[PDB]
């Protein structure tokens, strides 16, 4: 469970598509001195959860908004996969998350 | 002229230390200084050297006779007993339709499992307010796509004619001088289309 | 928890979070930071944080969630209901919001 | 009636703007680029227009919110909570002209497809009137300079007057602003956030004392 | 010319009256019907009398009357009492890989009653692919809360994605479509070569 | 109601509404004027209203809801095929749209 947490980053990608049987989306949070930080959200394959849409849809504002964002991954068991977004958060629009 | 808010709306258990139960919102002082039964009521009930919290003053209980003293916003809630109105009131008026054009949105309001609420405002009058809920209510499931409307007029300038139906009556907003009832329709203005 | 509910004026909402709430998996928190429009820097209530629950189950934004969404891109003056009960935060706690309504003036909002 | 006091928020000092005033940006006087946002942007600035607006409240809440922002710098160590705004009061003459109705009428000579729901629903919203040209130191009366100190708390209102300022009989121009159709390609109202201000607005004040982020107004007009 | 051709089988056992397709299905054009052999026959084989139908944008006089194809205005002959409709989902049968369209950007949007929604992702004017979303009927239904989202997003915007649609579904929803149409599955905002597209 | 669906080409979605179904409380409808790009405002092509049924037990936005919401935003020109049957929007009566589709260009908009 090594998770982490980047802030004032700005997202510069987002990617909704299917994984096998579930939808995934994964963002791409960058700051220009450092590397992608990369994250997905996935359908458990489970239903109820507006979890995914709610996530999406709030993932979207960050993009649109082309605010600065502090997302928290939980590192991928295996390299060059990335993590899971675990939460998402907004920074001041026009400023920095203190 | 504040509307006043009826005795009948009066929550029999008010909310502990200033937590009126969703659905319910705090009384405040002008709307009790306005209600002649609600406080006579208020009289009769409240045995003395008791004292109640209302959103702004506090009601001293009838040993010091009932008296509405004022006070700042969360002032009175130090106390265990806090005063509320449930604030959905059947008009038990006719169900029919009633607009109100030209109107822009402003003071959005929400509470937690209850409605989402607007004050539509023509040339600086308050000309009417309106809510919508998903929650309860007649147009209960009309809420998801008002939500949606009254967001973007909300958003931007856009006039529009408000249509409302004065079947039930809300009071969500303290201390009010135009009346609230429950959203049925938007159209965004449109001269040609002679709709404002 | 704090012991009563405060009411808050002249706050805007200053930076809104999406967190899965702690407890059931039914729910997630929705939290921000609000702050009193000109309060001094070290001010208490130039950094109040908050959250509320959001129900997974029913499908849609809430009233409360379409509001914090308005507000929270103008920047619209509220009178927050804060409290009793608390939250989780950034490790630190938050108070409830409760009921929010946007400010007329000074009349509402001193 | 033509409103005769107009409103301009800046972030320039009255020793300069009581000189010289302000004085537009290029020659590009199309009214779409400009409500638009195209002709204040980034390597597009080109609008023969000086964006000021017939309401001060309008200009209070902005300065009122950039001053906010100072101090939530400041608090994620990004500055020192100080900011310094003005609010220009302005005499109006028939160089003024109004920006809703500059839309309006540029949508009846075009049509409905030409325009932008948005972009006309924001002229008047902001309350804009453009300066055509430039904006001289005769129309510029009083000024109000606000000081706010973020760490103690405090606000510093004061105000200062033109010597220069000539005392005219004069209203905005009881009339639309025309301009032939825009070949430009316009995507959508460049606006930033919160409060919601024009880009032509927000943009030209910000001075000599980090880019802006202008987003598109309808991308997030609506939901998802 | 280079018009994607209805199949055969699109067409529908009985055509329909004041110009009221039904839904899920669409009028047949005067370009279609006329670059379709196989529709010709069958219309020919099937229709007895001195009898007029209307096509999307012109007439049909079949019967006695040969198998004319006149050339009309779009809906202006929706008077007569039957109108040529075909259906709008086709099971391709492909395999359900993947297929892409990098740097495309949504335009022309297409909806219905009970249908899909759709859009033609361009690229320098030409067109390149066209892709649909519906909650009603379809192999990826699910994705419609999701992808509807960001394809109202990237419309408005104007930003150049990079489309993914399977192939397992064709839609004739386009009129004289130069280009095929298939349902949707993905969209990104991409960076050149990123792992994410 | 009108004898035969029309299709209207070169049109431009206006105003937008929503209200109840007259008669049913499960639906409702989205309503809007349209208007013929070059029509006079005494021609009848200037402001054409429509209106589409929405089912209230199914949450989301509809396909054609989230086009009518694109379109409108960026004043797009649509060939839209409204009738045979009418609806009531603003105590008038107003064509129900079946399928609309955004113009590329005169070949497709006459
Ligand atoms: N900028 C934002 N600030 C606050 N809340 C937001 C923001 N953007 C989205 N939300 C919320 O995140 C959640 C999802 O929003 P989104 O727009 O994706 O869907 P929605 O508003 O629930 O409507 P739909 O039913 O169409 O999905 C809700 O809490 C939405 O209001």
């Amino acid at each position: 469970l090594p998770t982490h947490l980047y802030k004032n980053f700005t997202v510069q990608e987002l990617a909704l598509k299917l994984k096998g049987k579930n939808q995934e989306f994964c963002l791409t949070a960058f700051m220009s001195g450092r590397s992608l930080v990369r994250a997905c959200l996935s359908d458990a394959g489970h239903e109820h959860d507006t979890w995914f849409d709610t996530m999406l849809g709030f993932a979207i504002s960050a993009y649109a908004l082309k605010s600065r964002i502090a997302l928290t991954v939980e590192d991928s068991p295996y390299p060059g996969t990335p993590g899971d977004l675990l939460e998402l958060q907004i920074c001041p629009l026009n400023g920095y998350c203190e | 002229g504040i509307v006043i808010p009826p005795k009948a709306l009066f929550t029999q258990q008010g909310g502990a230390y200033g937590r009126c139960p969703n659905g319910t919102r705090a009384l405040t002082v002008a709307e009790l200084r306005g209600n002649a039964e609600l406080q006579t009521y208020l009289r009769q009930i409240t045995p003395g050297w008791s004292i109640y919290g209302l959103y702004d003053g506090t009601y001293l209980g009838q040993a010091y006779g009932g008296i509405i003293k004022d006070a700042p916003p969360g002032a009175g809630f130090i106390y265990r007993e806090t005063f509320c109105i449930t604030t959905i009131y059947k008009t038990g008026q006719p169900a029919a339709d009633h607009y109100y054009s030209k109107v822009t949105a402003t003071r959005l309001l929400a509470s937690t499992n209850s409605r989402l609420c607007a004050v539509f405002v023509r040339d600086g009058q308050s000309v009417i307010g309106a809510c919508a809920s998903p929650y309860e209510g007649r147009y209960r499931d009309m809420y998801d796509a008002l939500r949606r409307l009254l967001y973007m007029i909300y958003m931007s300038g856009l006039a529009v004619r408000v249509h409302v139906s004065k079947e039930e009556q809300y009071y969500d907003y303290e201390d009010a001088t135009f009346q609230t009832y429950a959203l049925t329709g938007i159209s965004l203005c449109n001269p040609a289309a002679s709709i404002c | 928890d704090v012991p009563y509910v405060l009411v808050k004026t002249n706050m805007v909402v200053t930076s809104v979070a999406m967190k899965p709430y702690e407890v059931t998996p039914t729910r997630m928190l929705v939290c921000g930071i609000a702050a009193k429009l000109g309060a001094a820097a070290s001010s208490p209530d130039a950094h109040v944080p908050f959250c509320f629950g959001k129900d997974l189950k029913r499908p849609g934004s809430s009233p409360m969630e379409v509001m914090l969404r308005a507000v929270f891109m103008q920047q619209r003056p509220l009178r927050m209901f804060l409290g009793p009960k608390q939250l989780t935060f950034e490790g630190k706690p938050a108070l409830e919001l409760i009921r929010m309504v946007e400010c007329s003036g000074k009349q509402d909002c001193p | 009636d033509p409103p005769a006091t107009v409103y301009r928020y800046d972030s320039r000092p009255p020793e300069d703007v009581f000189q010289n005033g302000f004085t537009a940006w290029g020659n590009n006087d199309n009214v779409l680029e400009h409500l638009t946002g195209r002709s204040c942007q980034v390597g597009s600035s080109n609008s023969a227009f000086v964006s000021t607006s017939s309401s001060r409240r309008y200009t209070e809440v902005y300065l009122e919110h950039r001053m906010q922002e100072a101090v939530e710098a400041e608090r994620a160590g990004r500055g020192t909570g100080h900011f310094i705004g003005y609010i220009y009061e302005v005499r109006a003459d028939n160089n003024f002209y109004g920006a809703a109705s500059s839309y309006f009428e540029y949508v009846d000579t075009y049509g409905d497809n030409a325009g932008r729901i948005l972009a006309g629903a924001l002229a008047t919203y902001q309350s804009e009137y453009l300066a055509h040209r430039r904006i001289p130191p005769e129309n510029i009366r009083r000024v109000t300079r606000v000081y706010h100190n973020g760490i103690t708390g405090e606000t510093t209102t004061t105000e200062y007057s033109n010597a220069r300022y000539v005392s005219q009989q004069t209203r905005a121009n009881p009339n639309p602003y025309t301009s032939r159709r825009s070949v430009a390609s316009i995507v959508g109202t460049l606006v930033r956030m919160a409060p919601v201000v024009g880009a032509c607005m927000a943009r030209q004040a910000e001075s000599s004392e980090e880019a802006m982020v202008l987003v598109y107004y309808e991308s997030i007009a609506y939901s998802f | 010319p280079g018009i994607v051709i209805p199949p055969q089988e699109q067409i529908t056992q009985h055509g329909s009256p004041y110009g009221r397709c039904a839904n899920k299905t669409r009028a047949l054009t005067v370009a279609e019907l006329r670059g379709s052999g196989d529709l010709q026959e069958y219309l020919r084989h099937v229709t007895r009398g001195w009898s007029i139908f209307a096509l999307y944008d012109g007439t049909y006089l079949g019967g006695e009357y040969g198998g004319v194809i006149k050339d009309g205005t779009p809906g202006g002959a929706f008077d007569l009492k039957t109108t040529f409709c075909i259906m709008t989902t086709r099971n391709t049968g492909q395999p359900a890989t993947d297929h892409y369209y990098s740097n495309v950007t949504a335009t022309r949007l297409l909806s219905s009653t009970n249908s899909r929604l759709c859009a033609v992702f361009v690229r320098s004017g030409q067109p390149v692919i066209g892709a649909c979303t519906s909650p009603y009927d379809g192999k990826y239904w699910s994705m419609y809360s999701r992808l509807r989202k960001m394809l109202y997003l990237i419309y408005v915007a104007g930003i150049s994605v990079r489309v993914h649609v399977s192939k397992e579904e064709q839609y004739y929803d386009y009129e004289d479509a130069t280009f095929e149409t298939y349902a949707l599955t993905g969209i990104s905002i991409c960076n050149p070569g990123s792992s994410l597209c």
